[PDB]
């Protein structure tokens, strides 16, 4: 008998792989604080790492890995980028940014104003988006927007050729689910979402966001369209596969998917020896919520990843149980056609 | 040399003391009359913690027998091992103490005790380093139960820091002698709660049980009960009395084992106990899942209407060290809701290469479970279906005691019982 | 030549102990009985190995080491082992009852009546020594007397020879080879009054020496002899350079400077490899590379923790065997552009080196392989305040309901001397913190 | 890379190598704490032998 903790009431996701487990009849939760687990559902903010792996007899795993957040951290995620060789200052699919700390507290305040300078003076399109959300094309209220606040903040270039859907001339971002198992296999869900805007997108005026940002919450909170062109302002990828063959005679998979498995494989890669759990007491691993831009050019771009990602409704049931077969049941087995993709690499 | 004086008082204290030593004198090669013919060093190894070394290299257990009435000590003296003992250490009355607490531990008995605290300072006088006191004994008698825990109460005067352990048979009405007993245990358990660091609760019902339903004895008699309780002191205190890597005398024992002064009463267990299918090869699962099964245990507790506060197994004979971890590792990681989470680690094993006799190997379960309040609980309400209409008191009132120190001994032990209730929640 | 003084306090120490000095004499070729015949300067001499070893008249080489047990079990082995020639009475000092792994007896009880005689016993050590660096402490954490009479010990060292350096081997507590429950209890005891008396103290987890004799020797089921003779390999790693000649750590004051800026985080992290099972056909003997990278593997180190996620203050590699400067440097440029050795701002990003040209030695008849090349890792890393958050959580689940507070109490001790020990170990993993995480 | 101090004698050799360049109680006192907590064990006894006198 299998046992497992739940230390995050609040995972809509491992709310249902919880429920699961104890459908299995073989699996058996404990109390949040007893320690002799084999399976720990943690929290999110201060995961205490340091006290797994020490109880006899017991193998135990956790569903995240100590050290990701530097993936899942806007400024992190900057920072690594940039400073990992790898990866370059190069890497030509993630928009130029900057880590700006504000004014009341290294930094990138200087540089960010080289090359803002620079694109003005060559007639470039030159507008930038902070966050940590104002989006504006004068390095003035960008910075005093910071300013105002009390952490740190990322400026980034702002996509101003993004690729619109149609009909509806309307913005959009794309949602990838991926699952590292204990052995760091990196596990793609075939299911992804795209998270569009229901309001057409307008370039001369970006005071109101509700076109440029594709957020699940401001579109059903700010949007007056919103659930017009699909269920929720979410297209999932056999409708936009069927989209972009009859607009642009191409296929998701060969026009953003290849690229989208790139991002992962190298975002992915590049932090394997900082958080691996191979030789460790303890074992890891964890899902994550990739999101990415495209533009005009079918180009993807990315966005930023998220470490505690939530599903989308109709695709709970078949991700849960996946995480349980490669995840869970690979390290504590029980008495298809995969729905992951497997990204190989080499370790 | 960390020696153990043992006392054994009363009927049922000589009769399970006297197959006690006839258990371990045949486990360390001891034979009647007080040679050792045995094969092994480990026997010898540990042999003074029970055993004194006399001329010829004899050895006599250090053993004080104690009673009220000569009836149950001359068949000691007659019994197989009988002629083992020091002729000095029979220390006896005449009169008796006919199944009454106050004549134990306030008239007959105090005529007495003084002359056994005699014979238990010359005992502890010719030893290097007392360990400390082990006393065997009934509380549903008057001996055992009154003069026992006179014996005790004084015993901890001249020696106040010195353990006291005591193996005690509970009393129940479906192997009862006299109505009065639970009178007695009652007034027995509160000396118990001051004045001994570790008792065995040995629950002549659960003796019973397992005598009729297990071991598949028709009519059980006060000899078969004996039999398992031989077993268990045999098992309980094997640390004792062989080397490994163990070590542990009578206090870094009550220093893991019990962590509230008052909350010291213990639940024995015994595996295996196979009826006559008797040759069988017991495995590792089969010892472990038998010992932590109720049926195996002599508190007559349901361990799954509480909780644990700490545990030790002893296993003996030569098997896999590896697998016993593994099947003990294995019953916490499959039942962790009756351990408490406050206590870490509160699961401890232990291994001795020898078995017991005519046993390829064995285990012997020590469970301090807060689920031991039902036993309590079951002498507090016969205690009190008389008590309330005063029944039987005459006895008592008729050797000096007033009726407000049985109302204090039953605010005493209900105090017990909720003491058990709020570490259970 | 200065001299170190051995103290092994508890079954531990004394067994930890034992198997060192075992091991120390097959080192410097000394046979049981004490003689030496490399020795050429018979009764007297200012060597290297002079540090740990005096001599007679006789030629004999006596160890300078104090053992203390409240117990005689444990000592009589040394006295009536194979090594018994070595030591003299007056240097195995035994009580007659143990503290009952209570903290308060070992510290109070029965400290206060044995510590002027271990005192007086180290005085006798002392006045052989013309110029006394120190002193090298090894207890149990869990233990009764390792732990309660080791602190005090501490605290009197401190006064009689103030401007002496004191190391520690602590045995952290581990429930696989345990059978104790109040463990948590001594061990935030000992360290809360020995913190500011110890200068630099190395941890051995049993957990981590457990599992090692387990997956690297195949022992099922290890015991304290095969967890005693690899920590006293460790042990001999680190004192090898006080007693072989050389100039990385020639003095223990030298082990502060190396390892320790800050004091009170004085708590290196050991890890040692090659461990090869002797049992094995025959293995393949690794590089200077491969060695040097096992220095960077959780399943090496002497406590389970991820040195990834800490910061390094410092940073000491000790070579035993066939190795040379060329192959350590080579090594080291492989493991930096791999590995994540994150150093506080504040130290330089160095690695000090020490080879000794003798291999391992092992003992006849033991479990290790003898190898051609082996190496361990001191690295003073923040990492290590895991084992300091395990132990003090354990702590916390039981004194929240008082459980066995009584049987300190007992012996003499304020129920208040936990709680403050308790917020100095709060402020001990503070500190980790201040110095660790951004 | 550099290495400083380099040191070499019969029986092996030390040396540093740089990557990158940085950013009691008295006796008394014992005394006193040992004597008080053997005053305590003295007055538990005491309490211990004055209830058995009861
Ligand atoms: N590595 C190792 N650990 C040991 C050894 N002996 C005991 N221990 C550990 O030490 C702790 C128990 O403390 P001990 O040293 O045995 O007790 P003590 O220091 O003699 O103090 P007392 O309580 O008076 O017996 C447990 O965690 C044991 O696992 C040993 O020989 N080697
Ligand atoms: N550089 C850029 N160019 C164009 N659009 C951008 C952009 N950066 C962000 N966006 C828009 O903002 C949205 C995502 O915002 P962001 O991810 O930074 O906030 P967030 O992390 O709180 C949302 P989530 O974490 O749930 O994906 C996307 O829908 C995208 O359209
Ligand atoms: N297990 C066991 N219980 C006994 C034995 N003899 C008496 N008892 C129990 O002990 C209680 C009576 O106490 P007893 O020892 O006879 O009185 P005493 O001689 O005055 O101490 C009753 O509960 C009996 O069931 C015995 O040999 N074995
Ligand atoms: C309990 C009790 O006292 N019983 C008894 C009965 C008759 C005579 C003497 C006795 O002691
Ligand atoms: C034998 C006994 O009574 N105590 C015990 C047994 C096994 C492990 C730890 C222990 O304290
Ligand atoms: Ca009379
Ligand atoms: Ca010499
Ligand atoms: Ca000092
Ligand atoms: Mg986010
Ligand atoms: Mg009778
Ligand atoms: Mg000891």
């Amino acid at each position: 008998m299998y046992t497992f903790v739940v230390r995050d009431e609040n995972s809509s996701v491992y709310a249902e792989v919880s429920r699961l487990l104890l459908a299995t009849g073989q699996w058996k939760r404990l109390r949040k604080d007893n320690p002799r687990f084999n399976l720990m559902l943690g929290e999110r903010n201060r995961l205490p790492f340091g006290r797994l792996g020490h109880e006899p007899g017991l193998v135990q795993l956790v569903n995240y890995y100590r050290g990701a957040d530097k993936l899942c951290r806007k400024a992190s995620l900057v920072k690594l980028i940039k400073t990992s060789p790898e990866l370059s200052e190069s890497c030509t699919w993630f928009p130029e940014s900057y880590v700006i700390y504000p004014t009341n507290l290294t930094d990138e305040r200087e540089v960010f104003l080289a090359a803002y300078n620079r694109r003005r003076e060559g007639r470039e399109g030159n507008v930038w988006i902070a966050k940590s959300i104002l989006i504006s094309s004068e390095a003035s209220e960008l910075l005093d927007f910071i300013d105002e606040q009390g952490q740190v903040h990322v400026i980034q270039k702002y996509l101003e050729k993004p690729l619109l859907l149609e009909p509806g001339h309307r913005k959009f971002d794309i949602r990838s689910w991926v699952l590292v198992d204990h052995l760091y296999n990196i596990y793609l869900y075939r299911e992804g979402v795209l998270r569009t805007s229901s309001e057409p997108y307008n370039s001369a005026n970006f005071q109101d966001k509700t076109c440029h940002l594709t957020n699940h919450c401001i579109q059903k909170e700010y949007s007056k369209n919103y659930g017009r062109y699909e269920e929720g302002n979410e297209m999932f990828f056999e409708e936009f596969n069927q989209y972009l063959m009859d607009a642009l005679n191409t296929t998701l998979e060969n026009s953003i998917l290849l690229q989208i498995k790139h991002i992962i494989r190298s975002c992915l890669m590049c932090i394997e020896p900082a958080i691996s759990t191979k030789h460790l007491h303890y074992q890891s691993f964890q899902l994550f919520g990739f999101d990415f831009m495209v533009d005009e050019e079918l180009k993807v771009w990315l966005i930023e990843v998220n470490g505690a990602p939530a599903c989308a409704q109709k695709l709970y049931a078949e991700l849960c149980q996946g995480i349980v077969d490669v995840a869970i049941s690979s390290v504590f087995p029980l008495a298809p056609t995969s729905i992951f993709i497997k990204l190989h690499h080499h370790h | 040399m960390r020696e153990i004086v043992h006392i054994q008082a009363g009927q049922c204290g000589n009769q399970i003391g006297a197959k006690f030593w006839e258990v371990i004198s045949d486990e360390h090669g001891i034979d009647p009359t007080g040679s050792y013919h045995g094969d092994s060093d480990l026997q010898l190894e540990r042999i003074n913690v029970y055993y004194n070394e006399a001329t010829g290299n004899k050895y006599v257990p250090r053993a004080i027998l104690v009673d009220l009435e000569p009836g149950t000590m001359d068949s000691v003296r007659s019994g197989p091992f009988g002629q083992i003992f020091r002729p000095d250490n029979f220390v006896f009355g005449q009169s008796g103490a006919g199944n009454n607490w106050a004549k134990g531990h306030y008239t007959e008995g105090a005529e007495l005790v003084d002359s056994v605290l005699d014979v238990v300072r010359k005992e502890s006088e010719s030893c290097d380093c007392l360990q400390g006191f082990q006393l065997t004994h009934s509380l549903g008698g008057g001996t055992g139960s009154g003069m026992g825990t006179l014996l005790i109460s004084k015993i901890r005067e001249e020696y106040p820091d010195r353990i006291m352990n005591t193996f005690s048979v509970m009393p129940s009405p479906k192997v009862s002698d006299t109505v009065v007993e639970p009178y007695n245990a009652t007034l027995s358990v509160h000396q118990l709660v001051e004045n001994t660091d570790e008792t065995y609760c040995i629950d002549n019902e659960a003796l019973y049980d397992i005598c009729f339903r297990t071991l598949k004895l028709t009519t059980p008699t006060y000899g078969d009960l004996n039999h398992l309780v031989s077993a268990t002191m045999s098992g309980v205190t094997t640390c004792l009395r062989f080397p490994g890597q163990l070590n542990a005398d009578l206090r870094k024992l009550a220093v893991n084992m019990v962590p509230f002064p008052r909350l010291h009463f213990f639940m024995p267990g015994f595996a295996p106990l196979t009826s006559r299918q008797q040759y069988r090869a017991l495995t590792v699962p089969e010892l472990t899942q038998q010992m932590f099964d109720s049926k195996n245990m002599m508190a007559a507790c349901d361990p799954r209407h509480g909780r644990y506060l700490t545990v030790a197994a002893i296993f003996r004979g030569r098997m896999s060290m590896k697998e016993v971890d593994e099947q003990m590792l294995n019953v916490q990681n499959k039942n962790s809701s009756y351990f408490v989470e406050w206590i870490p680690n509160n699961v401890k094993t232990a291994v001795c290469d020898i078995p017991p006799r005519g046993l390829k190997m064995s285990a012997t379960f020590i469970g301090n479970s807060t689920a031991i309040q039902e036993l309590f609980k079951r002498i507090s309400e016969q205690f009190t279906a008389m008590f309330r209409r005063k029944a039987f008191l005459h006895w008592y009132t008729g050797e000096g005691m007033d009726e407000m120190e049985f109302t204090e001994a039953e605010s005493n032990m209900n105090d017990l019982v909720s003491e058990y209730q709020q570490y259970q929640d | 030549m200065r001299e170190c003084i051995s103290i092994h306090v508890g079954q531990a120490g004394v067994q930890i102990g034992n198997a060192c000095w075992e091991l120390y004499c097959l080192e410097h070729g000394i046979q049981p009985d004490g003689q030496m015949p490399s020795d050429k300067t018979i009764g007297g001499g200012d060597d290297s190995f002079n540090t740990f070893f005096s001599e007679t008249g006789a030629g004999k080489h006596v160890p300078r080491a104090v053992f203390v047990d409240l117990e005689p079990t444990v000592i009589d082995e040394v006295r009536t082992g194979t090594y018994r020639q070595l030591f003299h009475p007056e240097q195995l000092i035994t009580g007659k009852e143990d503290a009952a792994n209570n903290y308060a007896r070992g510290h109070y009880t029965i400290g206060k009546e044995i510590i002027d005689l271990v005192l007086d016993r180290i005085r006798k050590l002392a006045d052989q020594c013309t110029g006394l660096q120190g002193f090298l402490v090894f207890h149990s954490f869990g233990g009764g007397t390792g732990s309660g009479f080791t602190s005090l010990l501490m605290e009197r060292l401190s006064v009689d020879y103030g401007k002496k350096s004191k190391l520690e081997f602590s045995i952290y507590p581990a429930p696989q080879v345990s059978t104790a429950v109040v463990e948590p209890y001594n061990s935030i005891l000992t360290t809360h009054t020995t913190l500011e008396h110890s200068d630099c103290a190395f941890m051995v987890d049993n957990e981590a020496i457990y599992d090692i004799c387990r997956r690297n020797l195949d022992i099922e089921r290890p015991t304290y002899t095969n967890l005693n003779r690899l920590i006293s390999q460790i042990v001999s790693s680190i004192t090898a350079s006080l007693r072989f000649d050389g100039a990385l750590n020639v003095d223990l004051t030298e082990f502060q400077t190396n390892l320790v800026p800050y004091p009170r985080i004085h708590f290196p992290l050991a890890t040692y490899a090659p461990v090869i099972s002797a049992e094995k056909a025959y293995h393949e003997q690794l590089s200077v590379a491969e060695i040097t990278n096992a220095c960077f593997e959780p399943a090496n180190q002497m406590v389970k923790c991820d040195p990834r996620h800490g910061k390094y203050m410092a940073c000491c590699l000790l070579y035993r065997g066939d190795v040379v400067p060329k192959d350590v440097n080579a090594a080291i440029a492989t493991i930096k552009t791999k590995r994540s050795i994150q150093f506080v701002d504040w130290c330089p990003t160095g690695f000090k080196v020490g080879i000794n040209y003798q291999p391992p030695t092992v003992v006849p008849g033991g479990d290790l392989a003898k190898v051609q090349r082996a190496v361990c890792m001191l690295s003073n890393t923040t990492a290590i305040a895991e084992a300091w958050a395990r132990l003090d959580h354990k702590f916390d689940l039981m004194y929240a309901k008082r459980a066995f507070v009584h049987w300190y109490v007992g012996e003499g001790m304020e129920e208040g001397e936990f709680s403050e020990a308790r917020e100095d170990m709060a402020a001990l993993e503070k500190d980790y913190e201040e110095v660790g995480v951004d | 890379m550099e290495v400083i101090e380099l040191n070499k004698c019969t029986s092996g050799q030390s040396f540093e190598v740089i990557l990158k360049p940085p950013s009691d109680p008295s006796l008394e006192e014992i005394q006193k704490k040992l004597e008080a907590a053997e005053e305590r064990r003295k007055y538990q006894e005491a309490e211990l032998l004055k209830h058995l006198a009861e």
